[PDB]
């Protein structure tokens, strides 16, 4: 139930986004475990910064959420790609990649 | 890529303010959020807060709430940052710095900043310092090192700026952190140089003081 | 709830060539949000390592971040001349930020005597009323030392101020600067100035002295 409402809560940022262009955001090359969600979480700050017309509470329970699903034991440590995203394709990426999760 | 340079009023008088501009270029300054950040004399980094150019919207540090305002002229690519109701604890040097989200991840957090600028809160004057030789007062004997200096005494407020020869003599410098002592600061700079380098060619310290434009340039002679 | 950060050492002397951690402690999950700073000289802090474990651009590759949880750790692998002076990490996580406090780091050195020069009062200066007695003691190790001025035989400790230069970047050394500052009319009442080191690379003090109108 966490990843559908992450997912949910990830298609309602996407479905709501579409000058905050020019930010950068970036991905990793493949993303494809809970625990890759690490990735996602390392990007909250400028996705924070575009998210402008009290929307902290939008991605701190994103936050939460993420904390949830992506494991306890370990610090993965993320490898970004050096080419960057739109705040619309990185929402969309992280978006199929979480549609890509649940149905295993 | 771009740089950022602090400036401002080095002396200023307690219970009233100072404005410091921080004057971007290489880049727009509506790519940036611009941060200060001061540190006082020994002491470590600290964060005042922060201004976006573009929305003009201000993040403040608990303890410049009411002391601190930032300000921003797009049109001439400068942020500023006044301090009001100064006091002796608001000496330190001032930085800018940055943050965005328009490049890559490495550029994202501080990693552009100013050179920084002193700002001394007191009731004093301005006073212009006196500079005088330091030679070797036995025989000098070649074919050995020498070591020369001068002496900056008596100034007010910080900093001074000591070269040697205009800056040909890097190596072998010691510039030593003044000393205050009633109300008056004390630098001394050193040079070591082959006793042949004396002899043959000029030996001279160059001494800046900007807060009472002042230049001096002692050549140091053997006594 | 601001967010504190505890920086940990606050300061440490090590050899070359030794590994080097400092720590951050953060009282909230902060994740990725701290980076780490450099500064040398009180000249401009330098980006190290930013979101907790990633090389910035121009850094020597023996920079390197880590972090479990909310401890977050700095590492020199193998430490180098140059890398003396002081460290910092910043949670940027959210507004206000917050600097750690900083790690004083120093390299240890082979000891090192230190050069010492005295110098009498300038003629120009005397001409003004005034008589400072400078002695320069350069490119010593460690950095523990001690300068008594002594005036015909007995110690003035009034008038003197020291001075001692941040650790060399190149040779790991200090220098220091002591000037015992007299009224010309007190300068001539005596004869013999004498700038005494005491210094571990010595058994004995080290003197430099001169005598006034030699």
């Amino acid at each position: 139930s966490h990843l559908e409402q992450l997912l949910m809560d990830l298609q309602e940022l996407l479905s709501r986004m579409e000058r905050m262009l020019t930010f950068k955001f970036y991905l990793p090359k493949q993303a494809t475990e809970l625990k890759d969600l690490q990735c996602l979480e390392d990007e909250l700050g400028p996705l924070r910064h575009v998210l402008d017309l009290d929307a902290e509470n939008f991605i701190s329970n994103i936050r939460v959420t993420v904390v949830k699903l992506k494991g306890s034991d370990n610090t993965f440590e993320c490898q970004f790609d050096d080419e960057s995203a739109t705040v619309v394709d990185f929402l969309r990426r992280w978006i199929a990649f979480c549609q890509s999760i649940i149905s295993t | 890529e771009v740089q950022l340079q602090e400036s401002g009023a080095e002396l200023v008088r307690p219970g009233t303010s100072v404005k410091l501009s921080c004057k971007v270029s290489g880049d727009t300054i509506t790519a940036y959020y611009l941060h200060f950040v001061r540190q006082r004399p020994g002491q470590g980094l600290e964060w005042i807060g922060r201004i976006d150019p573009e929305d003009d919207s201000t993040k403040y540090a608990e303890n410049f709430k009411n002391k601190a305002t930032f300000t921003a002229d797009a049109s001439s690519n400068t942020a500023y940052l006044r301090l009001s109701s100064l006091t002796s604890e608001d000496t330190a040097t001032y930085f800018c710095t940055t943050v965005t989200f328009y490049y890559s991840r490495e550029l994202r957090w501080f990693a552009y900043w100013g050179q920084g600028t002193l700002v001394t809160v007191s009731s004093a004057e301005t006073t212009a310092p006196s500079v005088y030789p330091l030679a070797p007062g036995t025989a000098l004997k070649s074919n050995s090192m020498v070591t020369l200096g001068c002496l900056v005494k008596g100034y007010f407020p910080e900093p001074v700026t000591v070269t040697w020869n205009s800056g040909a003599l890097s190596s072998g410098v010691h510039t030593f952190p003044a000393v205050l002592q009633s109300g008056l600061y004390t630098l001394t700079s050193s040079v070591t140089v082959p006793s042949s380098t004396w002899s043959s060619q000029a030996v001279t310290c160059n001494v800046a003081h900007p807060a009472s434009s002042t230049k001096v340039d002692k050549k140091i002679v053997p006594r | 709830p601001d967010i504190q950060v505890t920086q940990s050492p606050a300061s440490l002397s090590a050899s070359l060539e030794e590994i080097v951690t400092i720590t951050c402690q953060a009282s909230q999950d902060i994740g990725n949000y701290l980076s780490w700073y450099q500064q040398k000289l009180g000249k401009s802090p330098q980006l190290l390592i930013h979101s907790a474990t990633s090389l910035a651009d121009g850094v020597p590759s023996r920079f390197s971040g880590s972090r479990s949880g909310t401890q977050y750790s700095l590492k020199i692998n193998r430490l180098q001349v140059e890398d003396t002076g002081i460290y910092y990490c910043l949670q940027h996580y959210s507004t206000p930020y917050t600097f750690g406090a900083g790690t004083k780091l120093e390299l240890k050195r082979a000891d090192a005597a230190p050069t010492v020069s005295i110098f009498p009062p300038s003629s120009e200066q005397l001409a003004s009323g005034g008589a400072s007695v400078v002695c320069l003691l350069n490119n010593f190790y460690p950095k523990d030392i001690s300068v008594k001025w002594k005036i015909d035989g007995s110690e003035r400790q009034n008038g003197v101020l020291d001075s001692v230069t941040d650790q060399d970047s190149k040779d790991s050394t200090y220098s220091m600067s002591s000037t015992l500052t007299l009224t010309k009319a007190e300068y001539e009442s005596h004869n013999s100035y004498t700038c005494e080191v005491t210094h571990k690379t010595s058994t004995s003090p080290v003197v430099k002295s001169f005598n006034r109108g030699e």
